[PDB]
RNA sequence: UGUACAACGGGGUAUUGUAAGCAGUAGAGUAGCCUUGGUUACGAUCUGCUGAGAUUAAGCCUUUGUUGUCUGAUUUGU
RNA sequence: GCAGUCAAGCGUUCAUAGCGACAUUGCUUUUUGAUUCUUCGAUGUCGGCUCUUCCUAUCAUACCGAAGCAGAAUUCGGUAAGCGUUGGAUUGUUCACCCACUAAUAGGGAACGUGAGCUGGGUUUAGACCGUCGUGAGACAGGUUAGUUUUACCCUACUGAUGAAUGUUACCGCAAUAGUAAUUGAACUUAGUACGAGAGGAACAGUUCAUUCGGAUAAUUGGUUUUUGCGGCUGUCUGAUCAGGCAUUGCCGCGAAGCUACCAUCCGCUGGAUUAUGGCUGAACGCCUCUAAGUCAGAAUCCAUGCUAGAACGCGGUGAUUUC
RNA sequence: CUCUUAAGGUAGCCAAAUGCCUCGUCAUCUAAUUAGUGACGCGCAUGAAUGGAUUAACGAGAUUCCCACUGUCCCUAUCUA
RNA sequence: GUGAACAGCCUCUAGUUGAUAGAAUAAUGUAGAUAAGGGAAGUCGGCAAAAUAGAUCCGUAACUUCGGGAUAAGGAUUGGCUCUAAGGGUCGACGAUCAACUU
RNA sequence: UUCAUCUAGACAGCCGGACGGUGGCCAUGGAAGUCGGAAUCCGCUAAGGAGUGUGUAACAACUCACCGGCCGAAUGAACUA
């Protein structure tokens, strides 16, 4: 099995975990639950979701 | 010809045309294959033929009853791989009874069921899931 | 007058009634049909409910879309530690049906299997079997007579057998006894594999192997009283609807001038005892094999614990039953699995799965490891610890 | 009178989303003072300690810990 | 309304493949009549919704016989009611009509089933308008608009749930009886094959799915939120802060657990006896004959296997049975 | 041309809350309409202060369609008191 | 106090804390709610519910009795914080001083 | 019940013949026993219809009435209830 990613926090997505979206522009989303499914909704940055990892590339968390 | 994809377009369901056949939506009227449930609408999912109307479009495409292919779902199924998946919207082309399209290009991604059912819709098709 | 529009009729006539079980161990109410050539085997075991994980495997099945392709399944764990076995049956044919003759017990019962003969153990004076013991005393000549007459009659042989509860993350501490059919002719021999085995375990993979179809006897989770809605499945009533609306409008015609058995009414739900048939085992799983929930693909030294521990039941440390899909009853509940009843030859059965991952992610939430290694190394290093 | 049970506590798991407090050459600036390159008052917010803090069985899992509990009543005979 | 008997004719020839005149014999009570026996100290009066069951005069599905059956399709008929028989526009409608799917969209009964089950659109109180009629008050199976749908806690029936008595108590069982369930379609292949001049065009076996139904189940996805769990926001109150109260769950986002969805997943058995029918042997009736004696195969049928309950007055095995 | 009246329904309007036949006919609206609207009128039985026709605005009046919206429904599920 | 407001919500003075209670949390109810995809396909009928909603700016059709229709329709913005500008009184083109909100 | 056949050989059964005038006369496009109208003869016969059916465009070719070969004792038909 291949491990997907979150499109939204980044995080390790396991066969049948989360859903997919289809954007209209054919571009897919993958999340991990339907938090980040939610908050993708909403339009949130997950650069300024504090606990994307996205986020915390940015602001060099981590590391 | 095609695992079972939950229902998310019952009779009454307003689809956007996603060919060029100059139709901009489809209003289904129909599911065929469905099966009789007293009180139960004939429910259509992507890569199911659809009776269906023009509600809004070119003229001589509206006011008739004509075969169409649900291409996009928007109503979340599960494949056989486990993933829970849905389009941005319902969409459908518009077909001959034997899936023959007539337009001749799909505009957006394609289901692949849909694809996998119809070669005619899979040819002019585009972006695959 | 007629229907006026036909539909097809809420429910199964064939479980009735849904009373509540008379027991919350499920009776098997049939063991496969005898094979007198094959060696002396248990025809079913018991095992407790652990909860629901998902896997994923390469279908083959030729001819299908998904074929030589990955599916994900949803699977039953059934912990099976060995079983205790404690006495033997004897079971005589009777122009009134079948008729136990005699019944011979293990020198020696385990308090776990003592406690399923008392209401009130802890202040009990633990006497049971305790002049059966003496039988026995220097030969057991009383014991060899009762097995002599179980090998001179009972056609049909059963052996008791109790669950080690203590084995379980069970509080319940008081063993579950069952009567097991013995397979396997020569009624001579079942009874010397019965008392060959008096106070020995019995492990689940000698009872099932991996790809075998097998069946679930249980009774399933309950529910209390119900109303027909959802008891049933009939319409709901319309909203305008005066005195409630999760009912059935018309309960009978004028005649009969009586409600008729079979019009939904409301009622206990659920705690009913199922047999379903038809599972396949996708894991025979062995409690001492570190790495239980691996594959060789995975390789990842994790057992079949979900992290955090089943919900509501705990860690499987026991050999485990891993069956495709659902089974009746809830977590923690006794299940009893036995063999198929026929031969299934549909390509369905005769299927060897060959599982390429499975689930131990958390199930008290959306969980997103497999193991706590790997929470650390997506985390990194945390303030409290790791 | 125990691989006992319970109440807490610990750990795991999970949820949320970065606690209070302190500090800052952060902060659109406004208004005072002079060693006119600083400082004083107010300032949404920002940054660091801090994926922190809070909750977590009430029908989650587990427990080398702390504390405690373990003979009250009634009835039953071939 | 439905079904027979005759058989002049239709069916190019040919009564009876399918029909069938002139006649004639019936059946049914889902039509409408006829009657006025029951009910006027009151059986709630249409239709629809819901739900169960029953009938067969069978629309489909199973197996068949016949054809003006080459194939495909169809028609007639037999065993058959096991199983299913739909989604909508208009109408209060029953009825009707059309659109559409489907294997089919068969007909009916159960106080023209079903109002202390609903609804009240209609009819069928009182208000009001119109048309015609009437001098008028008023009349109108003429049209239109508005118009309170009450009570169960009793008995039985049904659904579930306890329970005395059998020496006591506990465990493991048996199974009389009762119920019972699966259903249908598509695609691939057989096969562009059989068949057919051609056009067209199957079937058996094998495979993958699907429809309808049913029994479970919550790993996943989705829904649900008093986890008032976390965070945020408004107004006010606690002097400010921290932390909170109130706004009848203040509102918003996420939200674990539980419950739950063809909105999720899994599972839904194989043996015998048979009906129609097709046969064997074989007389009756030196022949013939599936039938008379005997006998073979055979249906979605029946009975079993299997599944549910376990007789609370059916039964068995087994443990312990009160030092006082 | 007749018969015939006090006058023989004029201007208008209509299958209209008035038309039996009738679900009238044509068109439009819909996939489909005994609904709605626009027309036609030998109109059972329309019609002029028993007021005719039309009307901006208004209406808890009756009706049809469209957008939005939603558990009315597909098909139900869950929570609180 | 918020707010246009005698609206709704919270509070001060004053008053009350009075409704038979306790334990559970089945069905069906009464009241309040949510709901994937579809969106009236339900039904006699959108019944019920939902959607909209305040204020500022833009824009507003047929028709009309010219008065309306009209908030037609259809759009954008709205918090917090720090500032800026304009709009005054009194006293003797300005000076001094004082003061409150609205944009 | 009635009428028939039968040791001078009945019924059934199996096998053989089933001819000649002659494609009898007539529309018909064709019609030879067999689409039809009328005509129902003669011969040789143990016996054979100007034909009982199948069949052909017409023929042809099969088949049956009728008579024979085998067998050897009863049989057939229409009715009645
Ligand atoms: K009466
Ligand atoms: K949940
Ligand atoms: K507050
Ligand atoms: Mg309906
Ligand atoms: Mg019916
Ligand atoms: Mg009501
Ligand atoms: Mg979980
Ligand atoms: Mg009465
Ligand atoms: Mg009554
Ligand atoms: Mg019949
Ligand atoms: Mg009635
Ligand atoms: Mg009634
Ligand atoms: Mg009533
Ligand atoms: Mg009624
Ligand atoms: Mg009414
Ligand atoms: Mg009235
Ligand atoms: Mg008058
Ligand atoms: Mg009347
Ligand atoms: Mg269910
Ligand atoms: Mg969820
Ligand atoms: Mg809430
Ligand atoms: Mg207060
Ligand atoms: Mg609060
Ligand atoms: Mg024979
Ligand atoms: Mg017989
Ligand atoms: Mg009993
Ligand atoms: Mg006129
Ligand atoms: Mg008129
Ligand atoms: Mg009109
Ligand atoms: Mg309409
Ligand atoms: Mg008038
Ligand atoms: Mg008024
Ligand atoms: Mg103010
Ligand atoms: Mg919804
Ligand atoms: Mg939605
Ligand atoms: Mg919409
Ligand atoms: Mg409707
Ligand atoms: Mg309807
Ligand atoms: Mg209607
Ligand atoms: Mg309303
Ligand atoms: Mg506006
Ligand atoms: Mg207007
Ligand atoms: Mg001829």
């Amino acid at each position: 099995m291949k491990v997907e990613i979150d499109s939204f926090s980044g995080a390790k997505i396991y066969p049948g975990r989360g859903t997919l979206f289809v954007r209209g522009d054919s571009k897919i989303f993958r999340f991990q639950n339907s938090k980040s499914a939610s908050l993708f909704k909403q339009r949130k940055n997950p650069r300024r979701i504090a606990w994307t990892v996205l986020f915390r590339k940015h602001h060099k968390k981590g590391i | 010809t095609k695992f079972r994809i939950s229902l998310g377009l019952p009779v009454g369901a307003i689809m956007n045309c996603a060919d060029n056949s100059g139709a901009r939506n489809l209003y289904i009227i129909a599911v065929k294959g469905s099966g009789s449930r007293l009180n139960r609408l004939p429910a259509a999912s992507l890569g199911d033929m659809v009776m269906a109307t023009v509600k809004k479009g070119k003229p001589e495409l509206r006011k008739k009853v004509m075969p169409a292919i649900v291409v996009r779902q928007a109503k979340s199924w599960r494949r056989r791989d486990g993933v829970f998946l849905y389009f941005e919207d319902n969409a459908g082309v518009i077909a001959n009874p034997k899936g023959e399209m007539k337009g001749s290009a799909i505009t957006g991604p394609v289901g692949k069921e849909c694809a996998d059912l119809w070669p005619r819709v899979a040819s002019n098709s585009g972006v695959v899931v | 007058s007629h229907r006026k529009y036909e539909a097809p009729r809420h429910g199964h006539l064939g479980f009735l009634p849904r009373k509540r079980a008379a027991s919350i161990r499920a009776r098997v109410k049939a063991f496969p049909k005898d094979d007198r050539s094959k060696p002396v085997a248990l025809t079913s075991f018991l095992g407790y409910k652990a909860g629901m994980t998902t896997i994923v495997r390469d279908l083959d099945r030729p001819g299908s879309k998904f074929h030589k392709r990955e599916v994900v399944e949803a699977v039953t764990v059934v912990d099976t530690p060995p079983v205790v076995v404690v006495g033997v049956v004897g079971y005589v044919e009777t122009p009134r049906g079948l008729r136990s003759l005699t019944t011979v017990w293990a020198e020696h019962l385990s308090d776990e299997v003592k406690r399923r003969f008392y209401k009130n153990w802890y202040k009990s004076k633990k006497k049971a079997f305790t002049k059966y013991s003496a039988k026995y005393a220097q030969d057991g000549a009383g014991i060899e007579r009762e097995l002599a007459r179980i090998k001179k009659y009972a056609s049909v042989v059963r052996v008791l057998v109790h669950t080690q509860i203590r084995k379980t993350p069970l509080a319940q501490k008081k063993a579950h006894l069952a009567e097991i059919q013995l397979n396997g002719g020569s009624i001579s021999e079942k009874v010397d594999w019965a008392r060959e085995h008096f106070e020995k375990t019995v492990a689940v993979d000698s009872v099932f192997e991996q790809n075998e179809m097998i069946d679930a006897i249980a009774v399933t989770k309950g529910h209390g009283f119900e109303g027909v809605t959802h008891r049933w499945g009939t319409k709901k009533l319309p909203r305008k609807t005066h005195r409630g609306l999760r009912k059935v409008a018309c309960i009978g015609a004028w005649h009969p001038a009586h409600v008729m058995w079979s019009v939904a009414r409301a009622g206990q739900r659920g705690y009913h005892s199922r047999t379903s048939i038809n599972h396949k085992i996708y894991r025979v799983g062995k409690g001492d094999d570190e790495a239980n929930g691996a594959t060789s693909f995975d390789r990842t030294k994790k057992t079949i614990t979900p992290m955090g521990g089943f919900v509501h039941y705990g860690e499987i440390k026991n050999d485990f039953i891993m069956v495709k899909g659902c089974i009746p009853g809830n977590r923690k509940r006794i299940v009893t699995l036995r063999k198929s009843l026929y031969t299934n030859t549909s390509r369905k059965a005769l299927e060897e799965v060959s599982l390429k991952w499975i689930d131990t992610a958390s199930k008290f939430g959306k969980g997103r490891f497999q193991t706590p290694a790997e929470k650390h190394a997506f985390m990194g290093t945390l303030k409290k610890d790791l």
